[PDB]
């Protein structure tokens, strides 16, 4: 151990823990250099998002291995398939874990020596060790009460010039600021109801989206029982965390439970452990998208509505049929509160470890792990229609342009279940000879991984409001799926060392995959490392190791992509489907991914070096290392032209490519008895690129992207994730052609690469001072680099609302360089067609001189991540009291983001599609940043 | 562990899915695109609608202002590739049931007819061979429908007698039905050989051979399918009803002949303006426009007359309206034979079966015994715009891409000589029932649509898809 | 806070409702052409410069629109004798014009920027000179002819 | 990819 | 003409106790009282799903019938609390007596 020879990085329980997140990878999310960590949104507590060393796999599992006290981890990912209608997040596997309970975290940055793990390793190996029996002064009880807030952050930089109106003329109902100058006058408003009006002062509600939200409040329990012999350790924890978020109402919830005991127990050679772990969590999400979403009804409002006056809904005008807007949106309050959208989960894991040592230098290590997870997801919505339309300003009286039309109701539930088995048998063999050592693991592992789902759907309910499966006149939805792979490998890794500084390591593993052809599931792969510290040297030099590998990892298919398959004939149509049966006949029809039993493994290959030195008493350290990895024929489906009769073939890619610098540096330029200040900084700088995607198919394929709007490809000379947008045309000399009659700007024809999804470098920032008990820390999250796409922007636009569009007082403009396109030879003419007034909206909405592209987003910020203010009570205190330790505590965390001035719009860390790949397309209106605070009391007893 | 696992247990065993299980998703398919999303921009490009003044989602269409990269058919283009002419090809390796064989030759042949009136070149002879040729060439229009045409001749060709063996939701394996609609498809084809002056002698000989037999069908050709269900609606009205808000209005050109002729099937799909209860079209692309010189709150939805989504839910998606087909026979008989009453049996059928299928059976003495009345109508070609007009109305609500296809054809409607401006500043200048170039038009040629551009999926897999051209490029059979 | 910019000529472009008065034997005439209240616009140049603007009438009188110099930190107009107009062939003289903010009075009682020019047509067979004079036109339709 | 709809006003 | 269906019940109890135990000799005596708390929750759940009329005779899925599929969906929940004592009189390991 640390003699290592690629990068890695361990964190201890205490830093991993004094943030009290509920979540073990969220106050790390710019503290290790490689390791990128990023949460999906602000929800009440939604998956997060870990990617090492960028992203190898397209698509889409780049996430690191969880190992917990030697066993895999699930990891798996609840969030919504659809994230432009229903964006959710429910959660992350690895969020189950309590804090609290973790002793060490190491997470091993490299994929050259990844025999003990298996294929899943390449993404990283996040390896981490539980706390476990210890002997204390006390009856061994931890408890640790936490209390914490979280307000809004961020949200769009809002124009105050004009209010609701649309065409720079006012209008009464419009979910737009695209009005006349904001003057003094009072201006009817709304909808009629029972022959009045509304009548309000024509003034901006600068406040109105920001008074809108509240203060979320989330209180922690943990429990921890501990006690230890000379033959036995048993360790005991229980955590609850509730939190209910900043958007009104308790839509944004989420419930986490852990129970945990863990034992061991010596007796002669041999030794038995056991671990056992229950996790639940409730989650309720406050849906996001472009339909009646909470959020997107939020940021169409004019700037003069006040939007906290929209609640009450005894005041007429506030219904549902008399809402003062029937564009596509409805109250936001009236979601909150009528809609559904609810997620619990049960899980149970743990492992049986039995260990002999024999013969002197032998250990037999058999361990066995289990995991299984039930979910429950139950969403729906009311029928607006039934309940509504009829009679109604919003409803009838806009016909079939309703915001209820045809908004019948649904409900729907889905339970998923879960099952991971994985077996090692393993034996190891520890001698030394001379000055030499020998250490020798050979091993078997097995591992089977099931998931299953029923599904039920229901649509037109009759009582409106109730959400049942009895509960329609029409026909029900069902649906249902199972996957199940087994992998075999057996495996071994031979360490030899000589003195306490030349180490050698040689690993070798050999799996037997199920995902892959019949005749060609077993794949090879070896490694090398190398550890040498130069400490040979007559005190001005702490510490000074070299390291330096080469290795290789494989890698299976995902389930199913070898043979042909036939499905129930559906057909998808924009917005909707036809499916079969009709009419009283069921069909089939030809899947349309080619499978292909000509596969091969995958086989990522990396070569690293690096170098660690210390200096003077420990006051000075730094950590630099090389990588440079190519995942190589990674089973894909791999978009195909339609007209050969399928739209994917599955295939084995080219290389795709990640080589770059990790690099870490701290010091303690204070080191007093009373006093300490430390300094650290980190910094990362990856280098993405695909380097072949097979030529016959065309060299690109798409990871996510809008029918006819921004795009997120995969191409083949360049970086992972490149965006392709609507861009506008112009002439030889760089002029923007513009329409003679409009004046509006015309579409460049074709896209529109605007750049990806990759920071060009990453670093942090970190501080620590000490005194006597009392502690802080300050940590810092940089990351300057990509695009994303941003609709929070593009609404914004659109809706008049962003700052952005008070351009030029919205008087009549000539874009500034334009120019009008004129028998058959093209020729060039200044413009002197203006954008009328009447049409500022629509060059706005459009994306002014950059039309579509304009929505993609600057992804970089600087963050004021993490800052935590501990106060330990010395030991006089409690000499009269049962207490060992009191460690009061104050922190906050995403307490302040600074972007570029061409993001006045987002948090960039956000996304509705996850927390991989294709998350990194960006936020479709995801719900807003937060800034969390609280405060953490700790006993121990 | 058991490795031999990976068999996908979600779907059957591929030697239980026959032909009869796979042959009812083709015409599905195809009239999930030719029903829908192709229908619904043709629908604009014929000028039978237009988008409301509240909504946006047809803007750039109407607009003419969609480029290659705006996919607006890549939906359609999938379906019937990858779902229906893959599911066809896979029935013919199946079965060997001649009637069967021909059935799916027929909907083969009519979905590579669909693409062709759309991009002119289409993948046929290189298509549907997966890894073999992922990047097959799009052959000709004309060497498609050479094809197409000769694969039917073929197909008829083998019947021996023997019945259908797999579901039809089309006829419900009646072999004269389906013998039908490939002589309609001929004439239908045949028509445009002819119009593009490529070998018409021949094919003129063929087109009156054929109505002289008379073998074609009966009722239309039409997918009656759909119930007001998720999932199983009209794929038109799913899209546009359910799925989005109401974006369409009735269009200008659509409305002012349907004022004109006094016809009463102007209530059926439109309806009146919801503030002074008349029928009034938009002009093609013009929503910005009205705006901007009538007011805003003067040109919103109210002042405008709406297309009506009632009548959609249930209804059939049509493959070939009987309508269309005495108005193609109609032709026959007035320019090819010389039969004056024939042609104006056919007229008047075509009108009849169109006015009945509407809620207005015996009301067509209104069109046909007051303007319309072919009496009035001098010159065979005041006679044949009289033809070509009624078509244009019957197929409203039925098959636009049909619409569309022999708008371009027949160069009938005419096109307006008056601007959208100058029709909207004086009235007279228009011809009631002519079309109008859209008011914004991203068109640098100016005019009408004449194709739709090539689907991004292919441009981006396919090297050999042909280079993107302008809406106004024709397809090779309209001049 | 962020600054949404504009064109270089931004307080000075708008929409406007003027109303066009004459000066006829020395005496000013109240709309003598009985025209009423027209709209107008004046607006940036493609080149977007801070000397000058477009004067548009958009075809509501004489059919005139010219380039004007701008003074723009003065709020006013000017040319420097006849200029071409460019919706048709002839030459228009702008005098003495200015922009002046929260001057006017809106139908409906509010301040509105003030537009005031006069102009003279070289095809003007009587060659008077005019004083259309109005505001910035707000977008209630109150507020509008 | 998969669709999305304009607003209203 | 064939039937499939496939149900997933979810069961859930759970039950917390808190007690105060006090037990002490007297003069050959001996006393021992109980006073506790209790505290029941059960809970039961499933969701079921049926078609008939299988297409592909043997296939057993839901996707197998071009008829219309049969869906329900059920859930009870219970709560309970409790206070209880018991009295334990003893007098030399021959009189035992308990409340
Ligand atoms: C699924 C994964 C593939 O399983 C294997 O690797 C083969 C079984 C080897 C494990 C047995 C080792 C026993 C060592 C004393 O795994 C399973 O399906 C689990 C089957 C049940 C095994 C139960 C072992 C009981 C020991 C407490
Ligand atoms: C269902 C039954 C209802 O009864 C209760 O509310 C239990 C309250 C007593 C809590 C006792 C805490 C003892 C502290 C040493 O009960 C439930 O559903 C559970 C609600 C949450 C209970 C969490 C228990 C934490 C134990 C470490
Ligand atoms: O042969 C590989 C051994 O290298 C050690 C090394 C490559 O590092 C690339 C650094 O960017
Ligand atoms: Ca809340
Ligand atoms: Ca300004
Ligand atoms: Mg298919
Ligand atoms: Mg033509």
């Amino acid at each position: 151990e640390k003699a290592l020879g690629y990068a890695a990085t361990s964190v201890g329980g205490e830093k991993i823990a004094e943030s009290r997140t509920s979540d073990v990878m969220s106050s790390l999310a710019g503290k290790i250099a490689g390791v990128q960590i990023s949460s999906t949104s602000s929800d009440p507590g939604a998956s997060n998002s870990v990617i090492i060393r960028g992203v190898s796999s397209l698509s889409g599992t780049n996430q690191p291995l969880y190992v917990v006290d030697g066993v895999p981890l699930n990891n798996s990912t609840v969030y919504s398939t659809d994230g432009l209608n229903s964006g959710y997040d429910f959660g992350n596997g690895a969020n189950a874990i309590n804090p609290d309970d973790v002793a060490n975290m190491t997470i091993l940055k490299g994929a050259a020596a990844t025999a003990l793990y298996g294929s899943r390793a390449a993404n990283g190996v996040v390896m981490i060790t539980t706390k476990s029996g210890r002997k204390e002064k006390g009856v061994g009880i931890e408890y640790n009460g936490g209390v914490q807030w979280s307000t809004v952050l961020r949200l769009p930089e809002f124009q105050n010039e004009f209010g609701m109106g649309w065409n720079g003329n006012h209008t009464e109902l419009e979910n737009g600021s695209w009005g006349p100058r904001f003057d003094g006058s009072m201006q009817l408003w709304g909808n009629v109801y029972n022959n009045s009006q509304k009548l309000k002062p024509y003034v901006a509600m600068p406040d109105n989206i920001k008074d809108f939200f509240d203060a979320g409040f989330r209180y922690s329990n943990s429990l921890s029982f501990n006690g230890a012999t000379d033959k036995s350790d048993y360790y005991v924890s229980f955590s609850q965390i509730s939190d209910d978020g900043m958007i009104p109402t308790d839509a944004d919830s989420y419930d986490k439970y852990t129970f945990s005991a863990r034992g061991s127990h010596k007796a002669g050679a041999l030794t038995f452990s056991s671990s056992l772990n229950y996790a639940y969590q409730k989650n309720n999400f406050a849906t996001t998208g472009q339909g009646l979403s909470m959020l997107n009804s939020l940021y169409q409002t004019p700037r003069d509505i006040s939007i906290i006056g929209l609640e009450d809904q005894n005041d007429p005008f506030n219904t549902p049929g008399y809402y003062y807007t029937p564009y596509g949106v409805m109250n936001p309050y009236y979601i909150l509160n009528n809609y559904l959208n609810e997620y619990e989960s049960e899980r149970f894991y743990g492992k049986f470890q039995l260990d002999y040592e024999f013969l002197k230098y032998f250990k037999f290590t058999y361990r066995m792990g289990l995991d299984t997870t039930t979910g429950q997801s139950d969403k729906g919505k009311p029928n607006l229609y039934a309940l509504y339309y009829e009679g109604t300003p919003n409803g009838e009286g806009q016909g079939s342009s309703s915001p209820f039309s045809g908004e019948t109701g649904q409900y729907s539930e889905q339970i998923t279940r879960r099952r991971e088995i994985n077996q090692d048998i393993m034996v190891n063999f520890n001698m030394p000879v001379n000055d030499f050592n020998i250490n020798a693991l050979v091993g078997f592992n097995g591992n089977e991984r099931k998931v299953s789902y029923q599904y039920s759907e229901v649509n037109d309910l009759t009582i409106p409001t109730w959400f049942n499966l009895k509960n329609s006149g029409k026909t029900p939805i069902v649906e249902q799926h199972m996957e199940l792979r087994r992998l075999m490998g057996v495996f071994g890794q031979f360490e030899g060392s000589w003195k306490n500084m030349l180490y050698l390591t040689v690993t070798a593993r050999n799996d037997w995959s199920s995902t892959l052809p019949k005749e060609n599931r077993s794949f090879f792969y070896p490694g090398i490392t190398g550890s040498f510290i130069f400490s040979e040297l007559l005190d001005v030099i702490t510490f000074g190791k070299i390291r330096a590998s080469w290795g290789k990892t494989g890698n299976d298919a995902d389930v199913y992509m070898v043979n042909p398959v036939y499905a129930q004939s559906s057909n998808r149509i924009p917005f909707g489907s036809l499916t079969f049966p009709l009419g009283g006949v069921n069909a089939y029809s030809a899947g349309n991914v080619l499978g292909s039993n000509t596969l091969s493994p995958e086989m990522t290959t990396e070569s690293e070096v690096g170098l660690n030195m210390a200096f003077f008493k420990n006051r000075l350290s730094f950590d630099v290392s090389y990588y440079n990895r190519n995942t190589d024929k990674q089973i894909f489906s791999l978009a195909m032209d339609p007209a050969s009769g399928y739209t994917a073939q599955n295939m084995n890619l080219g290389k795709i490519r990640n080589r770059g610098i990790e690099l870490l540096i701290s010091g303690t330029p204070i080191r007093t008895k009373d006093f300490s200040w430390e300094l650290t900084w980190n910094f990362t700088k990856n280098w993405s690129k695909v380097i072949s995607l097979p030529e016959e198919l065309g060299g690109i394929t798409t990871i996510y992207g809008l029918n006819g709007g921004t795009s997120m490809y995969a191409i083949t000379g360049m970086p992972v994730g490149v965006f392709k947008a609507q861009v506008a045309e112009r002439d030889p000399q760089g002029r923007i052609v513009v329409n003679s009659s409009t004046g509006l700007p015309v579409e460049a024809s074709e896209f529109g690469i605007c750049g990806d999804m990759n920071n060009k470098y990453q670093m942090g920032v970190s501080t620590n001072l000490k005194y006597k008990g009392i502690s802080l820390g300050i940590d810092f999250d940089i990351r300057q680099g990509g695009v994303m796409y941003s609709r929070t922007k593009d609404i914004n636009y659109f809706t008049g609302n962003a700052i952005q569009t008070a351009y030029n007082d919205r008087n009549p403009l000539i874009v500034p360089n334009s120019v009008n396109k004129i028998g058959e030879n093209v020729t060039y003419v200044e413009n002197t067609t203006p954008i009328t007034s009447s049409n500022i909206y629509k060059y706005w909405g459009d994306g002014g001189s950059d039309m579509g592209s304009c929505f993609l987003v600057d992804k970089s910020y600087v963050k004021l991540r993490s800052v935590v203010l501990g106060w330990d009570l010395p030991k006089r205190w409690l000499a009269k009291t049962p207490f060992q330790a009191v460690k009061v505590s104050a922190y906050g965390n995403n307490l302040f983001v600074w972007t570029p001035s061409s993001n006045t719009f987002i948090d960039p860390e956000m996304t509705s599609f996850g927390n991989d790949l294709e998350g990194n397309y960006g936020e479709y209106t995801a719900n807003p940043s937060s800034r969390r605070f609280g405060f953490n009391l700790m006993v121990k007893f | 562990c058991d490795l031999n696992i990976n068999d996908d247990p979600n779907y059957p065993m591929n030697d239980q899915v026959t032909a009869d299980l796979i042959f009812p998703s083709i015409s599905a398919s195809i009239a999930s695109a030719v029903g829908g999303e192709i229908y619904n921009y043709a629908g604009f490009f014929a000028q039978y609608y237009e988008q409301k003044p509240e909504s946006n989602q047809y803007n750039t269409l109407c607009e003419y202002t969609f480029t290659e990269s705006s996919q607006q058919m890549d939906y359609s283009y999938r379906i019937l590739f990858a779902g229906a002419l893959e599911d066809a090809k896979q029935v013919l390796e199946k079965t060997t049931n001649p009637a069967d064989r021909f059935a799916t030759t027929i909907l083969r042949a009519y979905a590579f007819q669909i693409m062709v009136d759309n991009t002119s070149d289409s993948p046929y002879s290189e298509a549907l061979q997966g890894n073999a040729n992922a990047t097959p060439k799009w052959d000709t229009g004309e060497t498609v429908y050479k094809g197409i045409l000769g694969e039917i001749d073929a197909a008829e060709a083998a019947l021996d007698g023997s019945g259908m063996d797999v579901p039809d939701l089309i006829f419900n394996k009646n072999i004269a039905q389906w013998k039908g609609f490939a002589n309609a498809l001929r004439l239908r084809m045949y028509l445009r050989f002819i119009d593009a002056n490529i070998d018409a002698a021949s094919y003129t000989e063929k087109v009156k051979t054929l109505v002289q037999n008379n073998e074609f069908f009966t009722g239309d050709v039409k997918l009656d399918c759909f119930l007001d269900e998720t999932d199983k609606r009209n794929p038109w009205y799913n899209t546009n009803a359910v799925g989005l808000t109401g974006n369409h209005c009735a269009a200008y050109p659509l409305v002012s002949y349907l004022s004109s002729t006094g016809d009463p099937r102007i209530a059926y799909g439109i309806s009146k303006t919801d503030a002074d209860g008349k029928y009034v079209g938009q002009l093609p692309g013009g929503k910005t426009h009205m705006q901007s010189i009538l007011g805003t709150d003067n040109w919103k939805n109210k002042n405008v007359s709406a297309i009506d989504y009632s009548i959609g839910a249930t209804k059939p998606v049509y493959f070939f309206t009987q309508a269309e087909l005495q108005f193609l026979i109609a032709e026959v008989y007035a320019r090819f034979h010389n039969d004056d009453a024939n042609a104006k049996s056919a007229y008047e059928a075509g009108v009849t079966a169109d006015f009945a299928v509407r809620g207005f059976a015996g009301q067509e003495n209104t069109i046909l015994e007051g303007a319309c009345a072919w009496s009035a109508a001098s010159t065979q070609a005041d006679k044949l715009n009289l033809i070509y007009m009624q078509k244009w109305v019957s197929l409203f609500y039925m098959d636009h891409m049909e619409a569309w296809s022999e708008i371009r054809r027949t160069d009938c409607p005419k096109l307006s000589s008056y601007s959208a401006a100058q029709i909207q500043a004086s009235e007279s200048v228009y011809t009631p029932g002519e079309l109008v170039a859209p008011w914004t038009n991203g068109l640098e040629a100016g005019g009408l649509m004449k194709r739709m551009t090539y689907p991004l999926s292919a441009r981006q897999q396919n090297v050999n898809t042909p280079a993107g051209v302008p809406g106004s490029t024709p397809v090779w059979w309209d001049i | 806070d962020t600054e949404p910019g504009g064109t270089a000529v931004e307080k000075m472009a708008g929409d406007w409702w003027v109303t066009v008065n004459a000066f006829i034997d020395g005496k000013e005439v109240e709309d003598p052409f009985g025209a009423g209240h027209l709209q107008m616009s004046t607006y940036n140049t493609a080149s977007n410069s801070e000397t000058e603007m477009w004067l548009d009438d958009l075809g509501n009188f004489w059919e005139y629109k010219l380039k004007v110099n701008v003074n723009y930190a003065a709020r006013t107009f000017s040319t420097t004798g006849f200029v071409d107009n460019v919706t048709y062939e002839s030459k228009v003289k702008i005098t003495d014009g200015k922009v002046l903010e929260k001057a006017a009075t809106t139908p409906s009682g509010m301040p509105a920027d003030s537009i005031v020019y006069m102009v003279q047509f070289d095809d003007d067979e009587d060659g008077l000179t005019y004083k259309v004079s109005g505001f910035r036109r707000t977008g209630f339709p109150a507020d509008d002819f | 990819g998969g669709g999305g709809g304009g607003g209203g006003g």
